[PDB]
RNA sequence: AUCAGGUUGAUUCUGCCUGACGUGGAUGCUAUUCUCUGGGGCUAAGCCAUGCAUGCUUGUGAACUCUUUGUGGGGGAUUAGCGGACGGCUCAGUGAUAGCACGAUGAUUUGUUUGCGGGAUGAGCAGUAGCUGCGGGAAACUGCAGAUAGUGGUCUGCCCCUGUGGGGGUUGGCAAGUAAGUUGUGGGCCUAUCAGCUGGUAGUUAGGGUAAUGGCCUAACUAGGCGCAGACGGGAUACGGGGGAUCAGGGUUUGGUUCCGGAGAGGGAGCCUGAGAGAUGGCUACUACGUCCAAGGAUGGCAGCAGGCGCGAAACUUGCCUAA
């Protein structure tokens, strides 16, 4: 045990891929590459349980062998291949654009777009480094971007162009903002900041809900996605991020319970 | 071979060792290579991840630099004359990291005549003799040569009582 | 007894210059609420395993002790106080750890057997230390 | 959230012994069906007959071969490349150097994956696999001659550190992702008919070695470091967790065994290739047991899946599979 392992058992596969225990023992293994590893699901999934196209593996590989997908408008061939949050996949035949996000029980999901959506994507600025006489900046999905404005420092958001990729413009993070929460307890719920307080080198942000109820988080966990409450830059999942409670659900099934 | 592992010492509190595994291909080392004086030899080694370090096994013409001008001058190795660890290494004319070492002066012959004969006069008493002293930073067992810089006035005096 | 010739590393001084022009010692100021104390300026020492003008870096959670011991050269033994409960029956019991840290010669008549030191968490020092003092605290009378 | 029987001629007590309820192993009688879930761990990390468990891809095209024939085609040997460090089995060693929890790496390396960068169509000589012949040996294995791709030296140029001298190298990069190494503190197995223990032992200064910090290693010098809040020793069926059983509460007991971490391949050592091994379906030696021979040599590793012997109170098929 000092060599690397290249295979995955079933009881061990993440949560959000929504995988049945039985069925096997293995799962598909993803190949390293633009996200994290607690952060992304292989492509092979998303074209046989997401979308129900192929049934078998014989025929997913005539698919992806045909040349028929694109992520981030880019040709892909490979099964292993992984996605992750705010990503474009396309199809040419039956042409269909399709954006990846979460629940709001935190599993993925597949929303429709149009087709003058499906040349954007949202990132946060991690790094910032200088390498033979040029200025770059990476992102959060990993990719550098040389000669960018010179104003674009760590936390902000910036919009990809996804068919030249060059940014277009960018975000500062700042009271009456949306937010998307991208994991930790509150992943897959929507909010507007109220309050920017700092702790032993950290900060956290107050938020509030489209229904009112209140929330907190640090800013490692959460992408700003809008100006503000109807200026946000994409388009949100059929329920928004609410999260109603559990007192919340059988008032609905069974009424209210006064005195 | 050699291993840099700690698992065969005694405790902090000095009880007897106890080992529950053969040694690792992680934690192995090498012999100390002892580059000596003459006609150049070195040799390329294969290391971790593929890469690559360079072991002299013997070197001559060092590369110095003259500390007032600050200009590198390409001079010939002498011999050695201090090692402030052990002297069994100065016996060998071994060329470690810090050795001091004599070195032939001609090479320096533009440099040395901005300086008077004034408060540096042992640094002209030796150019007269046809050498000067040096000191080396690099090391010669880990980069495959030899390169440091010459000795003047505080630091001239300091070494000077040393090996007298 | 120096073998070597006593230089910080990272400042270069030229050859023939003057004894009160020469490049300045340089000091720091620890984590955030530790400041050098005034024999770090106005000394002669090499150390490179000091915390002000030294090459070591702390990167590490900080700790207070008790001094018990003096006796090695630039190392002292720390005792740290803690408590441990018991569940069965419902009590704590006190215990101690035994540290060995590096005192750098800033401090050198300044710290006595019995007073309090914070300290801080290094990479491997040698074969026990890897902590160094930060500060003091001289006990009351 | 419960009690019963038993010391007396009879009595009230103290006190243990026994019954009444679960659970893991072995075993007797007796058995119709289907559905889920298990089965050589304890004794011998004892010894193993036979079969299977690891091979692929070409910008590579030999012998041979076709065509009325040419910078023509078929054919498939060998070069070159990738993999065999994972997967599977077991619990001897290890009482904390392992494992779990929260930390440091500003002390480090990383093939395949992603996005950027980068690349000698110059001279001049050596020379090889397959292939075509002569052969040795019981075997297992092997030699010599002939002629050719890739290829290997040396100049030339290119790049690097310098320069009022010179000296090296032969195209090897950056950032993410993935993996790996190193390191701090803290935890109820039993034992004082175990009370004092320690010499690379505790520290300083220099160098070497390493991918990297460090007595990891060496030279010189100081005299330190741990302990009834249990040091240093010795014992028992000691792999650690996630977990299991019992059940008012508080507690007691257990975890060889699906998932994650470690360690090992009869016993010890030492190494090569490679991004990654101190690898055992890799190599070399000593050592336990061996096996085949024409006697001079050559060889073995089921704690992989079936199976056999042995051991014991104690545990299944030498089956079918180009489908999930």
């Amino acid at each position: 045990p000092t060599g690397h392992r290249d295979h995955l058992k079933r009881k061990t596969a993440p949560k959000s891929w929504m995988l049945d225990k039985q069925g096997g023992t293995f799962a598909l293994m993803p190949a390293s590459g633009p996200h994290k590893k607690t952060e992304c699901i292989p492509l092979g999934y998303l074209i046989s349980r997401f979308l129900r196209y192929a049934s078998n593996f014989k025929e997913l590989s005539i698919i992806l062998a045909e040349k028929n997908i694109k992520v981030n408008g880019r040709v892909r061939t490979n099964s292993h291949f992984p996605v992750g949050l705010f990503d474009v996949v396309s199809i040419e035949k039956t042409g269909e654009h399709f954006r990846v996000l979460y629940n709001v029980h935190k599993k993925f999901h597949l929303h429709r777009i149009s087709s003058e959506e499906a040349s954007y994507r949202l990132t946060k600025v991690t790094k910032k480094y200088e390498n033979q006489g040029i200025p770059y900046i990476v992102s959060s999905c990993g990719l550098s971007i040389r000669f960018c404005d010179p104003a674009i420092d760590l936390g902000y958001t910036i919009k990809i162009s996804n068919e030249t990729s060059k940014v277009i413009e960018y975000i500062v993070p700042g009271p009456d903002k949306v937010i998307f929460v991208s994991r930790g307890k509150a992943r897959g719920r929507v909010g507007v900041i109220n309050t920017i307080s700092t702790q032993g080198k950290e900060t956290v942000y107050g938020m509030t809900d489209f229904a009112g109820n209140t929330f907190s988080c640090t800013s490692k966990s959460c992408i700003l996605i809008g100006e503000s409450s109807e200026n946000i830059w994409i388009t949100l999942p059929k329920e928004r991020g609410i999260r109603q409670s559990e007192l919340e659900k059988i008032n609905a099934q069974l009424g209210e319970m006064i005195d | 071979g050699i291993n840099h592992r700690g698992d065969h010492k005694r405790r902090k509190t000095g009880a007897k060792a106890v080992i529950s595994r053969k040694k690792r291909n992680n934690r192995a080392g090498s012999q100390p290579s002892s580059t000596k004086i003459g006609e150049r030899k070195v040799t390329p080694v294969r290391v971790r991840g593929g890469n690559r370090k360079y072991k002299a096994l013997r070197l001559d013409m060092g590369h110095f630099k003259f500390i007032t001008t600050g200009k590198f001058r390409m001079a010939k190795l002498l011999q050695v004359v201090y090692h402030p660890s052990s002297n069994e290494l100065v016996r060998t004319n071994t060329l470690t990291k810090s050795s001091v070492v004599k070195i032939s002066a001609e090479p320096f012959k533009n440099d040395i005549k901005d300086v008077a004969r004034d408060v540096d006069p042992s640094l002209h008493e030796s150019f007269e003799k046809g050498h000067l002293y040096a000191i080396i930073t690099s090391r010669p067992g880990q980069v495959g040569m030899a390169q440091g810089h010459v000795l003047q006035g505080d630091e001239l005096k300091f070494y000077a009582d040393k090996f007298n | 007894k120096l073998k070597v010739f006593p230089r910080q590393t990272g400042v270069c001084a030229k050859p023939y210059a003057s004894h009160e022009e020469q490049p300045k010692r340089r000091v720091n100021a620890e984590v955030c609420g530790f400041k050098a104390p005034e024999t770090a300026y106005t000394r002669q020492y090499i150390d490179k395993k000091c915390p002000f003008t030294g090459d070591v870096n702390v990167r590490g959670r900080l700790f207070k002790g008790v001094v018990k011991k003096m006796k090695a050269e630039k190392t002292i033994v720390v005792v740290a106080n803690y408590v441990h409960y018991s569940k069965k029956y419902k009590r704590y019991s006190r215990r101690h750890t035994n540290f060995s840290v590096h005192m750098s010669p800033c401090f050198e008549g300044m710290i006595n057997v019995g007073d309090t030191v914070i300290c801080g968490e290094t990479r491997p020092l040698s074969k026990t230390k890897s902590s160094v003092v930060l500060g003091y605290i001289k006990k009351a009378l």
